[PDB]
């Protein structure tokens, strides 16, 4: 936008000072005509893009504070909004023109493979895990968590009954123990 | 060059045009420098430049049965950044000044013109 | 009190555009193609030439940018296993093709069909066609197998009935309920599948959120 | 896209109650609705109707039988006891 004063857009000069010092009104007005012209288009054309980037920045601030107001004033369940993985928590810090997020993020490490089965059919009745699924290393059967591996005694307060044993695809036969029998 | 095949002007075709200056390669890399419908340009070992095929990534496949399931055992925590721009620098102009500084008959041409500068 | 007693599973669609197509102009060419005295006379009025092609370039690479954004989100590339069993569900119509020279689905296919120099020029976009399919090939394939903890880890592996119990699970419905209408929703959402197949053809008003894109950048060039 | 979703289908009307009063006791549900065909009180969850017998596992007591609004008598199983 400043150097755009230095072309004389056709006229016999880009100084307005020494147009006027040398030439007539009626002729040094048709020469500031063409300046004002040019120099009126500039400045317009400089004002339109200051209006589009504007836009874009507004945008992104408000991208900004729904990040801020969700992701550091409670924990989101938006996958990949607030960093990749499971998110916990974040923090924010300042810049020139704009912030940093520092996302926090839990990511399951080392992986191993087991049998699984829908149900466990114990006396004709179905059985299904109240939280969690049912895994086997080929010997024994338990119950375990679905993010981290801790394997649980199958007793009658992990699972729930449901319908019988002839309905399920896939039923594996089991023992399910009453704690209150030993006793 | 863009959209010409090398006819008009080591040398090498491709499907965006005559490219000069590079060596084939066959095999395949992660993008450096795009070139355009999957090709690609980086500057590695003698130092040279090579154009080749984009590649997505490495192929991993998942041992899906109907009775088997994976759970992990171990786990890890960990941090990313991401940056995100607020504000721009907020200006002024006087747009008489601007175009007619120091000018009483420019200003009085200006005049003829309205409420641009409003 | 209302409770109901039987449910039903739907499919619907949903079309959004995510680029259109990058071009650039010769400013010289365009205004005083191939004359001397002419970029002469134009050589006074400053960077206006500069500014245009600037501003085209940015406008190409952002388009590249956005249409990356959108796809390529994953680095690993996975693969259906060469046996199709997950008891009952058939992916068979969104699932791509190996005997089609082009390894895209029918649906695919279908949508393909369905949408049809003075300076200026067109450019081709970085990524074709065929890298787009891989990447939803990919896509489809961790999702059929592994469920979403192939976006949040490493892909671990679960049979495809426990994770639809899981999913209706999250939506406060025990798994009993799949666990003993498998065969029923299964068959449903292959129906559904089927009808929607048939549905996205034969209505000349569902890929115009598409036309009218290419139509505007046609118009666009012609004036 | 092509989004898979889940629609109830076919509706029943029922008779329902917030709370149950069994031995001076409220009762509530952990989760589900008090619901009853006109003879007999069950509970069942919300999106898909089937019923189970009140017992004392799927309930949690709260307070008087004096305070709540709408609460109504009836007998709430005890599992242990026949064991
Ligand atoms: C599970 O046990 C029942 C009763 O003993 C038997 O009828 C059934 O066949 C068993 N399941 C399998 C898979 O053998
Ligand atoms: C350019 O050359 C290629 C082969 O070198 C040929 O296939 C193509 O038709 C040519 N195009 C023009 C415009 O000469
Ligand atoms: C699927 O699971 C069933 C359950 O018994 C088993 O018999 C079968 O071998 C498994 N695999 C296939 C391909 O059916
Ligand atoms: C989990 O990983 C950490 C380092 O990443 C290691 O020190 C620790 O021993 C691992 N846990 C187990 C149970 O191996
Ligand atoms: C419940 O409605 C669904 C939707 O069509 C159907 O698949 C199923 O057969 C119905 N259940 C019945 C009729 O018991
Ligand atoms: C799946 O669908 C295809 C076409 O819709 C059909 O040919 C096939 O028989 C179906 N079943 C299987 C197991 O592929």
């Amino acid at each position: 936008l400043v150097k755009q004063l230095s072309s004389n857009f056709g006229a016999i000069s880009s100084v307005l000072n020494d147009i006027l010092s040398r030439l007539d009104p009626p002729e040094a007005e048709v020469q500031i005509d063409r300046l004002i012209t040019g120099r009126l288009q500039s400045l317009q054309t400089y004002v339109t893009q200051q209006l589009i980037r504007a836009a874009e920045i507004r945008a992104s601030a408000n991208l900004a504070a729904t990040k801020m107001s969700e992701c550091v004033l409670g924990q989101s369940k938006r996958v990949d909004f607030c960093g990749k993985g499971y998110h916990l928590m974040s923090f924010p810090q300042s810049a020139p023109h704009g912030v940093v997020f520092l996302h926090v993020t839990y990511v399951p490490a080392q992986e191993k493979n087991f049998t699984t089965a829908p149900a466990i059919c114990h006396d004709g009745k179905a059985h299904f895990p109240r939280e969690g699924v049912f895994v086997s290393n080929g010997t024994h059967w338990f119950v375990t968590q679905r993010n981290f591996y801790e394997p649980q005694i199958i007793t009658t307060d992990n699972t729930f009954v449901s319908g019988n044993c002839d309905v399920v695809i896939g039923i594996v036969n089991n023992t399910v123990y009453d704690p209150l029998q030993p006793e | 060059y863009q959209d010409v095949n090398c006819t008009e002007v080591n040398v090498f075709q491709t499907r965006a045009g005559c490219l000069i200056g590079a060596e084939h390669v066959n095999n395949s890399y992660e993008c450096d420098i795009p070139i355009g419908a999957g090709i690609c340009a980086s500057y590695q070992t003698s130092q040279s430049i090579i154009a080749y095929t984009m590649s997505l990534g490495a192929e991993n496949s998942v041992a899906y049965s109907n009775n088997s399931i994976a759970i992990p055992t171990n786990f890890t925590i960990s941090v990313t950044t991401e940056i995100l721009p607020v504000s721009m620098t907020k200006t002024s102009v006087d747009c008489t000044m601007y175009i007619c500084g120091d000018s009483t008959e420019c200003s009085n041409l200006l005049l003829q013109y309205g409420s641009f500068c409003t | 009190i209302a409770i109901p007693t039987n449910f039903t599973i739907s499919v619907t669609t949903e079309i959004l555009p995510v680029s259109m197509t990058k071009t650039s102009v010769d400013c010289t060419m365009y205004i005083c193609g191939d004359s001397t005295e002419c970029s002469n006379l134009l050589l006074q009025y400053g960077s206006f030439c500069t500014q245009l092609n600037r501003a085209l370039t940015g406008i190409a690479v952002e388009q590249d940018k956005n249409t990356q954004e959108v796809f390529a989100q994953v680095k690993q590339i996975y693969k259906t296993p060469p046996i199709k069993d997950f008891g009952g569900f058939n992916f068979s119509q969104i699932l791509p093709d190996p005997s089609k020279p082009s390894k895209r689905s029918p649906i695919e296919d279908l949508l393909f069909n369905k949408v049809t120099f003075n300076g200026l020029t067109v450019l081709p976009p970085l990524l074709t066609d065929e890298m787009i399919a891989q990447y939803t090939s990919a896509l489809l394939a961790g999702t059929i197998t592994s469920g979403w903890t192939f976006g949040a880890g490493p892909a671990l592996q679960i049979p495809f009935p426990m994770q639809m119990a899981y999913r209706f699970n999250g939506i406060g419905v025990t798994q009993n309920v799949l666990y003993e209408n498998q065969k029923l929703i299964a068959n449903q959402f292959n129906s559904a599948i089927g009808k929607i197949q048939d549905s996205l053809s034969s209505t000349p008003s569902a890929l115009g959120k598409l036309q009218d894109v290419v139509n505007q950048n046609a118009q666009a060039l012609n004036t």
